């Protein structure tokens, strides 16, 4: 089966292969969480065949483990729900019964790396566990800043910048368009109230006013909806339509949006740019709603493509099964062929840093290993130090955890057999800089770059007066005569000429009268 | 001493119990690299206290008929240690097996069997979240007397959490009332720099918009006096607080950010306001002690009310004594408990006692699952139906809809594991010698208040309020963190407002005129 690959030595992972927001978190009927209930996910499965086929890869290269078997053992977490079964089977020893000790140095647990789960919460849930022995735990796709802190997660790192290079990247794309004035929807649940939070807290320092932040409720895209819930999202896309600022940053999961923009469609609301978050920025499904395109521009943060070759051909004990998933991506193949392979990468280099962690820990040579019992401590240990090149990328782990990839602003494209998600703009984390910025297609007539600002610049010599709470919004004063404006002294407020000079009506400078 | 081995007892149920009994060395703060065991060689008294309490409630329950008769109720301790790791070893440890020091893997625990019966958890809320969590999958019911954050109330990530102190949101309900009835309707808030500082102003200015109350300006403030940019911030706050006409400020911060601002407040003036405490800043020994602190205003806050526990203070010294005692060897989870002297601690600190409803709040846990058991058994006074062992999973099913006699009081769960509480306000009379508090009214779901008994500074109540509604001829322009009310403009003569909601007003023609608030002009 496509979960189970015995070897010498075994990797946990960790991914949501069906999810859905609410769910069981508990025991259900004293037995664990079915998760097979909870639709399926594209890009989830996506993500395990990345794994899949990157212990493929390393079993089929002799120099990177020579006669050493690398095996895996996967479970599907379930977003929150099924995340503490997974973790006792895999610290579990072979009956399954996973004793507690003092002093656990000695101790040899069935896996001796986990690939972790692609979302915060249960990253966060499973560290807290795996620090205890001190199993390393790579984490793929969560950016929640923290996981920087290496007195609380000692174990864990990650292949993927963290939330605030994805922010700076949001501002740095707002201030070269200069979008003064937007919009910041988030999602009822955790990612969306602290990226929200996150990104008022830096525009504050940057001069950019949000007009309003409003929850979406946590609809499902087969459920059904009350009256109630209807209500509430015609209320938010009223008070999309009546506001001035056109460019709305949106944090929320995939599901969750399916029933908004479907009533921003029925409510004929256009004209807008729509800034997505990595959560729902490169899913096909959502790019599969045809006449979405006629709702503005949608631009989002994305990983930065790396082509994996082979990959792409490679894709043509309970929760260990999946029935649906085969056919589910045979139907997305040719946009999942045409899109590049984006956090496929971290899994791939994930994989790629516990294989080369593996090679030094075994002291083994460009011929053979010297095969010995590995307690996950020092696999840790050596994790830690690992410095490669995988495809024409230095794979390393900063003091805090992270690899430095580069981060990609994306345009959605609805041509075919040419790429779903064009890359518009290229920002380097390491540089802190946004680079590199391409040509867009604008829904504007002649192409121009939509505007959204509070209020219009004022003519020289003019002043401004503030309103309401927005340091944005302001009102433009002429300078009456007698006073002169110089703009880099004061713009609020006029200053006075001389005794022997005078000022007309506006202007940026006085002259001598008598 | 020998006490460390009395934190175990036998019995027929047996109740697990974190608590903070014991801390470790600073030395203990760096990146771990070696699974090696964490010392905690750090003494912690109110770990002990607690403990203490949890044992006189065993006892009392193990002498009385009125609950469980016929078999008896044991216990085992473990210290949190305040650490993450050592909590989910104590945790780990509570969920294997009977006779087995190992916890089981399987798919399904439909006749699994765990050591314990409930969980008495954890006296911070980080480690109640983490441990939460992992009890709540198993369903193994946990009760905690101190873990207040809002976010455990839910049952869809915590089915299986209950408490016995309440949240902050009924503390902050209540301070809204008191802003409702005397028409506070304009307000300033702050709190600390940590992650409970906006928490807790996260909740209150959620309650604020849903009832009126207009939350005029937000900030954090610091509890570190060294740090000359946060003292900074903390200038710039007062400054934006002093220009926003506020008269009301709501602090939820701790006593040491409070001493801090109300000291630079008391050296560069300030002005009088109220300011509305928080069950962290009241009865604060610091801000009390301020040399001059009249130059603060009005100081108001509610407190919780814990029932008496008298004969708990004997009961430590009787039981010190007896660990004392070489006899009783015929009778580490804490190490220093075996080294620690006998009178000045267990005299002073509980002459000192928060402390003692906490004390109260753990007892009260103890008699919950205790009357919860005994719901389950379905005991007579003389019977029990003890031909089976209840799993912990049947007793959380009995729990929320049960009532518990707390020693003079009837407590209840509600449907988010929360008990009915009720508190007390109390005002600072600053003007005496010496400051002192009176109970100025009592909160129980609802606000009643002494009028009779409250001091103002100028002998009349204190205002903030700001309009909402404005006249027709009245000009209307937002203003609040939130766009909650508005400040009226009448519109000078010579101008006209056009329709009664503009936020504008418009000029007459040349050949005309209007007085001040038309709605028109005249020739
Ligand atoms: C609470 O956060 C969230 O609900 C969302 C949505 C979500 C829910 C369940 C499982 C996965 C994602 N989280 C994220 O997007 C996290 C960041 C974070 O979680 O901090 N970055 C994942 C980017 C690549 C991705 C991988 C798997 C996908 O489906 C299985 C998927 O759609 C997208």
């Amino acid at each position: 089966s496509d979960f189970y690959l015995p070897g010498d030595y075994l990797l946990g992972g960790l991914f949501s292969l069906h999810a859905n927001m609410k769910g069981i978190v508990h025991l259900n009927f004293l037995q664990v969480p079915m998760c097979k209930e909870y639709e399926v996910k594209v890009i989830g499965y996506n993500l395990m065949q990345a794994m899949r086929f990157a212990v493929e890869e390393i079993n089929n290269d002799s120099s990177l483990l020579p006669g050493v078997l690398l095996g895996y053992e996967i479970v599907d977490v379930c977003y929150i729900s099924n995340n503490v079964q997974p973790v006792l089977y895999f610290l579990a020893h072979e009956d399954n019964l996973l004793p507690i000790q003092e002093d656990y140095s000695n101790y040899s647990s069935r896996v001796v790396a986990v690939i972790g789960p692609d979302n915060s919460e249960s990253v966060m849930t499973v560290a807290n566990f795996l620090s205890l022995f001190l199993l390393p735990q790579i984490t793929y796709s969560a950016i929640s800043d923290e996981l920087r802190d290496k007195v609380r997660f000692p174990a864990l790192l990650r292949t993927t910048p963290s939330a605030d290079h994805h922010i700076e990247a949001m501002v740095q794309l707002m201030l070269h368009f200069r979008w003064n004035w937007i919009i910041v929807l988030v999602s009822n649940d955790t990612y969306g109230r602290d990226n929200g939070q996150l990104l008022g807290e830096r525009v504050a320092r940057r001069g950019i006013c949000i007009a309003f932040q409003e929850t979406l409720p946590t609809l499902q895209p087969n459920q059904n909806m009350t009256s109630e819930e209807r209500q509430r999202l015609v209320t938010i896309v009223d008070k999309l339509q009546q506001s001035t600022a056109r460019v709305v940053v949106v944090f929320s999961p995939d599901l969750t949006l399916y029933h908004f923009f479907n009533e921003v469609l029925r409510q004929n609301f256009t004209g807008a740019v729509w800034i997505a978050s990595e959560s729902w920025a490169i899913d096909p499904v959502l790019h599969n709603l045809t006449e979405l395109r006629h709702l503005g521009t949608f631009l989002g943060i994305t990983i930065q493509s790396v082509p994996i070759p082979g990959f792409s051909e490679f894709r043509e004990t309970c929760n260990q099964e999946c029935d649906n998933c085969l056919n589910a991506t045979l139907s997305f193949n040719t946009i999942l062929r045409l899109s590049g392979e984006r956090v496929v990468y971290s899994v791939y280099s994930a994989v790629y840093a516990v294989a080369h962690a593996l090679h030094s820990l075994l002291g083994c040579d460009k011929s053979t290993c010297t095969k010995r019992v590995v307690y996950p401590w020092q696999l840790l240990e050596e994790i830690w130090k690992v410095n490669f090149t995988l495809l024409d990328h230095q794979i390393f782990f900063d003091p805090q955890g992270d690899v430095a990839l580069h981060l990609e602003i994306v345009q959605w494209q609805w041509d075919r057999s040419q790429n779903p998600f064009q890359s518009v703009a290229s920002y380097y984390p390491l540089q802190r800089q946004l680079k590199n910025i391409q040509d867009i297609s604008w829904h504007t007539i002649n192409n121009t770059i939509p505007m959204s600002m509070c209020s219009k610049r004022c003519q020289s010599g003019q002043k401004k007066k503030p309103v309401g709470i927005h340091v944005c919004c302001f009102e433009c004063i002429d300078c009456l005569p007698g006073t002169f404006l110089n703009h880099t002294e004061d713009e609020y407020e006029c200053q006075a000429c001389p005794n022997n000079e005078w000022s007309y009506q506006s202007e940026t400078s006085c002259f001598k009268r008598q | 001493l020998c006490l460390s081995q009395q934190f175990k007892a036998q019995g027929d149920y047996i109740l697990g119990g974190l608590f903070p009994l014991g801390s470790t060395e600073e030395a203990t703060l760096n990146q771990r690299t070696q699974p090696n065991s964490i010392p905690c060689n750090r003494f912690s008294p109110l770990g002990l206290f607690l403990a203490m309490a949890m044992k006189m409630a065993v006892e009392e329950i193990n002498n009385g008929s009125a609950l469980l008769p016929g078999l008896r109720l044991g216990y085992d301790l473990f210290d949190t240690c305040s650490e993450p790791v050592v909590t989910m070893k104590s945790s780990l440890m509570f969920l294997a097996k009977v006779g087995s020091q190992s916890i089981a893997a399987y798919c399904n625990y439909t006749q699994y069997q765990p050591r314990v019966l409930a969980v008495i958890g954890p006296h911070s809320s980080e480690l109640a979240l983490i441990t939460g969590k992992f009890f709540s999958f198993f369903l193994m019911p946990q009760v905690s007397y101190s873990a207040s954050m809002d976010r455990l109330s839910d049952r869809e990530t915590f089915p299986s959490f209950f408490r016995t102190v309440p949240s902050d949101r009924v503390q902050l309900q209540a301070v809204v009332t008191l802003l409702q009835n005397f028409s506070w309707n304009w307000v300033a808030a702050l709190g600390s720099d940590d992650d409970y500082g906006r928490e807790g102003l996260s909740i209150f200015s959620s309650l604020a918009n849903a009832r009126g109350i207009c939350i005029a300006h937000e900030g954090l403030v610091p509890q570190h006096d060294t740090s000359g940019q946060q003292l900074g911030k903390v200038l710039d706050v007062l400054r934006q607080v002093n220009q926003s006409k506020v008269q009301v400020v709501v602090l939820f911060a701790s006593a040491r950010a409070v001493y801090s601002l109300f000291s630079y407040s008391i050296h560069h003036g300030l002005s009088p306001k109220v300011w509305v405490a928080s069950e962290s800043w009241l009865t604060s020994d610091l801000v009390m002690t301020l040399p001059n602190i009249a130059r603060v205003g009005t100081v108001l806050g509610f407190l919780q009310r814990g029932a008496l526990l008298p004969e708990f203070s004997h009961y430590v010294e009787t039981h010190l004594a007896l660990a004392a005692d070489p006899a009783f060897c015929a009778s580490q989870r804490c190490p220093r408990c075996d080294d620690i002297m006998l009178q000045n601690l267990s005299s002073g600190l509980l002459q000192n006692l928060q402390l003692h409803h906490q004390i109260f709040a753990t007892y009260a846990a103890v008699y919950s699952v205790a009357q919860a058991l005994h719901n389950t058994l379905q005991c007579n006074v003389s019977h029990c139906h003890v031909s089976e062992h209840v799993l912990p999973w049947q007793l959380l099913e009995n729990m929320y809809n049960m009532s518990f006699h707390a020693r003079d009081l009837t407590l209840q769960f509600d449907a988010e594991g929360n008990v009915d509480m009720e508190y007390d306000l109390k005002m600072w009379v600053w003007q005496s010698p010496t400051p002192v508090l009176h109970t100025v009214g009592t909160f129980n779901g609802t606000l009643q208040l002494q009028q009779s008994k409250m001091y103002w500074p100028g002998n009349q109540v204190p205002v903030s309020q700001c309009s909402r509604q404005c006249k027709d001829g009245q000009v209307r322009r937002v203003k609040g963190f939130h766009s909650c009310c508005y400040d009226c403009v009448d519109c000078k003569a010579g101008s006209y407002r056009k329709h009664p909601d503009d936020f504008t007003c418009t000029p007459c023609n040349q050949d005309q005129w209007s007085p001040e608030k038309s709605t028109a002009c005249l020739p």
